[PDB]
RNA sequence: ACGGUCGAACUUGACUAUCUAGAGGAAGUAAAAGUCGGGUUUCCGUAGGUGAACCUGCGGAAGGAUCAUUAACGG
RNA sequence: CGGGGAAUCAGGGUUCGAUUCCGGAGAGGGAGCCUGAGAAACGGCUACCACAUCCAAGGAAGGCAGCAGGCGCGCAAAUUACCCACUCCCGACCCGGGGAGGUAGUGACGAAAAAUAACAAUACAGGACUCUUUCGAGGCCCUGUAAUUGGAAUGAGUCCACUUUAAAUCCUUUAACGAGGAUCCAUUGGAGGGCAAGUCUGGUGCCAGCAGCCGCGGUAAUUCCAGCUCCAAUAGCGUAUAUUAAAGUUGCUGCAGUUAAAAAGCUCGUAGUUGGAUCUCUCUCGGCCGAAGCGUUUACUUUGAAAAAAUUAGAGUGUUCAAAGCAGGCCGCCUGGAUACCGCAGCUAGGAAUAAUGGAAUAGGACCGCGGUUCUAUUUUGUUGGUUUUCGGAACUGAGGCCAUGAUUAAGAGGGACGGCCGGGGGCAUUCGUAUUGCGCCGCUAGAGGUGAAAUUCUUGGACCGGCGCAAGACGGACCAGAGCGAAAGCAUUUGCCAAGAAUGUUUUCAUUAAUCAAGAACGAAAGUCGGAGGUUCGAAGACGAUCAGAUACCGUCGUAGUUCCGACCAUAAACGAUGCCGACCGGCGAUGCGGCGGCGUUAUUCCCAUGACCCGCCGGGCAGCUUCCGGGAAACCAAAGUCUUUGGGUUCCGGGGGGAGUAUGGUUGCAAAGCUGAAACUUAAAGGAAUUGACGGAAGGGCACCACCAGG
């Protein structure tokens, strides 16, 4: 992967979605 | 042969970690391709997605069909195949199940007969499959 | 063993026990210096000068009878060449494999060997800097290396 | 080339003594040879010798008991504290009860007996059992 | 309010790195009993012969199973 | 995040340390501030970026990586409890406050203690002491089966009370109740081997399954699924994973590199590492001593003082024992709360072996006195203005005396000389030899070539054959050997020229100048690639002819690149001794090559003297050989592959189960081909090395037989 700040940005990306996605099931 | 003189440490401790790079078990741990090749990503337990029952066919000397689950795990989305140990415990088994899974002993190598499983089921539905087996208490669905 | 051949011989000389003049030997210390001194005039480097006081003078050892050798004899007068001899022959015979080399070109034998001398001669080159024989800034360089003989 | 030439006059003896000659010719002779000898003649392990004074390097000739199992060198020359002796002599000597490490130390080349009952310490030389 | 300073951040192109939908192509797999059907002892390196293998050329190895003869030579 | 430290460990080591103590950093991310002694502070402010709350739509308010708690995340982690009583902290303060901290709740993280029953009598059963030839006879203990009995002791629990505490709970102390096996009932794994404990029975039948590994299961399963029994640990025991020891499978101690994985094709060479002997305390100031310089400086070694506590080790001490703790003990007293270790670096004072380093060789060298030039003395010229007070101190200098004046010796280390040789070592020119091919002429003939047979092909325009010549390119046979030379690749016709080189000989010279070498650099078979020349033979490709159920490799004829030379590239081989280099030691023998030495003799037709060829020895370096129970080794074997658990002479490269794979990618070199460097995913229980027997030979020899044949009935 490489790249400590692209890899940090990688997960805080995927932190991101994935809490989209809590976010759009929990609400109805 | 050794070098021995009273000024040779760091011709010796280079040539030690030089040399130390050639040891397999030491570049299994060191290297850091083999940890982000395991599915479970340096953890002792997974918990996945049941996708799938196989029958896996026994190697060649024994001639056994071996129930295993095709699994996707939770947390990073990975496939693996993990095997269902007792007789009759696919059957507490069903698709789309939430299923904790472990290694199953030799550390990321396969293991017997089973051709390329190197996991297995431990809970089923957050309940263990050795209480199912045993009957000690019941599966909720 | 050899420095740049594999051959190990034992070809040398032995120096007897006895460091006392023979008694037969009748000449004084001065004899011989004016002997060395002379001889060097002609034009000599000490091995040929030590050879000529053995063969013919009967002259064991310069350094048994005067006490001192032959080269620090020269040098305390004042008639020791600038560079030493081993390092002059060894240079004389670079310059004398460079003319081969210019004459024949694909001598394969002749480069090697000739590579073989300028590893002897920058060797003893470091040696004698750090003797302060040969002043620091001197380097034998490929192209006025036969003015130096 | 040579170097070391203790380990050549040791390798040399036990060579000679596994053999079982009675007098060994060691050659070049140093001081340290010559004391490591006295040392290891004064415990009764080699006995006497006669040091060739030619006008180079000498040379030795020594006499052999059959007494001596292994005489060794230790190199480098290691620095060996008080402290640090008994780990050298659980390393190297056979028994608690025989073997020598001789040291030079500032008051001279020595056992580790000596060097324990003098105080000092120094750098290894060898042993010999 | 002009000016200076520290400076978050914003816009535009390049170098990128990551996340995330995709018409299509090339595949393999499970389902069709559907249709048609002699040579080599063992090698090495290079080159050619359709890629490899294999064969041949050139130069190397044995990591391949030595029987028999050998005293005269002077006039 | 770093340390203190932790796990493991013979010794050396490996690994961990987010985590309560010390230090740092930061409060969603960056940035800028105010106040203040102290902040670039966030339970302060102001922005932007990202989130997000209330809206009446104008506006307003945010920051749990504090304590609880929630979502999310996950294999993975507790109550929205009580108190400021203890410990301390803040304030104007004996008084107030503290989710610091304390106390309970959850808690099989982990550690310490410790139940699940003991005994007596009988019935069998053993093993002992006494008496008996023995059998046996007893009073001596022990053991369980007790489908046998018997009362005694209890903690679990139930639960008054006291004690504990801020208030409690718990622990402790105690009334009362609380024990006969259908109970107050102990589990987790296993029973083929490793590895302790069943060839038990039933079921299944290569299925289901077990099995870390080897394996079990295909109808007598010691291995599956059960019953019984047995084994291990036991309030605990499995399984997954990280790690440590096993691992002398990372080897400093302490591994390997002939044949098992492995030494570079070869040499030079810088950094690095290593490097032969040798050399046995005092002058001035102050009270025999203290101050001043030391003494070339170190490395080393010993000592001293600095190195937080906790933790580790360890002293004392009956927490009922222990893990713990720092307390306690004696009738107001007596006390403890030690000590050790604490790398390395930095101080400090002794020792001077070992290992570096230095002091005098154009002598502007030490020790003394004899003088000059220049700058200066801070007091003695009572008070002075002074040209001068004197004295004494620093640097540049000229001779003199004095020192036993001053250079370790010359490595069975090295370099360089000089000597007579020696060799297929190299380069250039030159000379010769045959063979082959082509051509010309002459002679006679119908075949010649090729194959296991043929065929293709040449051929009476006259092939093949024999003879006389000419030219072209190639190659240097036999001599030619376990001979020689070279760093290796390699090197063989004559002569000449050119520079090299080993060895030997030397009472020559220099005097440590050396060994092994990352980086770097020359050379490097064959094949191959660029330019030119030339192409005799041979010849990859290619074209034909044969050969067969299916032949497309073999075989024969022709033949292109090439094979040859010159100049550029390439840097690879079973580039081999499948064996790094330098140095030392440990058995023997005689052949050979070169050099040297000592010789009685034969020969150059007896040679007039040396010199060449032989003959006998000796020495040095070589190529090799034989022999040996030197020692090693898994062995075959090896005088090295020996001097290795009795393990350390110096140093370079280099291997770590088999494959993927010397592959992908990247870099670099090359015109190209490719060379150098060089993985991972994944897969596998083996692959390999030495030896040892010989089913079976489509291997070979013999013998026997009308249940074999031959001649027959």
């Amino acid at each position: 992967e490489l790249s400590r700040v692209d890899q940090r940005h990688r997960a805080s990306q995927l932190r991101k979605q994935k809490k989209e996605a809590v976010l759009a099931e929990k609400r109805q | 042969g050794k070098c021995r003189g009273l000024r040779t440490a760091r011709k010796l401790r280079s040539h030690r970690r030089d040399q130390k790079w050639h040891d397999k078990q030491y570049k299994k741990a060191h290297l850091g391709t083999a940890l982000k090749a395991n599915p479970f990503g340096g953890a002792s337990h997974a918990k996945g997605i049941v996708l799938e029952k196989v029958g896996v066919e026994a190697k060649q000397p024994n001639s056994a069909i071996r129930k295993c689950v095709r699994v996707q795990l939770i947390k990073n989305g990975k496939k693996i195949t993990a095997f269902v140990p007792n007789d009759g415990c696919l059957n507490f088994i069903e698709e789309n199940d939430e299923v904790l899974v472990a290694g199953f002993g030799r550390k990321g190598h396969a293991v017997g007969d089973i051709p390329g499983v190197r996991f297995k089921v431990v809970k089923v539905a957050n309940v263990s499959l050795l209480a199912l087996y045993k009957g000690k208490k019941e599966r909720p669905r | 063993g050899r420095m740049h051949a594999p051959g190990k011989g034992l070809s040398q000389s032995a120096l007897p026990y006895r460091r006392s003049v023979p008694t037969w030997l009748k000449l004084t210390s001065d004899d011989v210096k004016e002997q060395i001194y002379k001889l060097a005039k002609k034009g000599l480097t000490p091995s040929q000068i030590g050879v000529i006081l053995r063969d013919s003078h009967g002259v064991a050892q310069v350094r048994f009878v005067t006490g001192n050798k032959i080269l620090r004899i020269l040098k305390s007068k004042g008639l020791a060449p600038d560079l030493p001899e081993d390092l002059y022959h060894l240079i004389k015979k670079a310059v004398a494999v460079r003319k081969h080399l210019e004459r024949n070109r694909k001598d394969k034998d002749a480069k090697f060997r000739l590579i073989l001398i300028e590893s002897r001669i920058h060797r003893l080159a470091r040696y004698y800097k750090t003797k302060r024989v040969l002043p620091p800034n001197w380097k034998y360089e490929s192209s006025t290396a036969s003015a130096l003989v | 080339v040579r170097m070391n030439v203790l380990a050549d006059a040791l390798k040399s003896i036990n060579n000679a003594e596994k053999r079982g000659k009675r007098q060994v010719l060691i050659r070049p002779c140093s001081k340290v040879i010559v004391r490591f000898l006295t040392v290891m003649m004064k415990h009764g392990y080699i006995g006497e010798f006669e040091i060739i004074d030619d006008h180079r390097a000498g040379k030795i000739v020594v006499n052999l008991t059959g007494r001596l199992n292994k005489c060794g060198v230790i190199s480098p020359r290691f620095d060996v504290q008080l402290k640090d002796l008994e780990k050298w002599q659980n390393n190297l000597l056979p028994s608690r009860q025989f073997g020598f490490i001789v040291l030079t130390t500032s008051a001279g080349i020595m056992d580790h007996e000596e060097a324990r009952r003098k105080h000092t310490g120094g750098k290894i030389l060898g042993f010999f059992f």
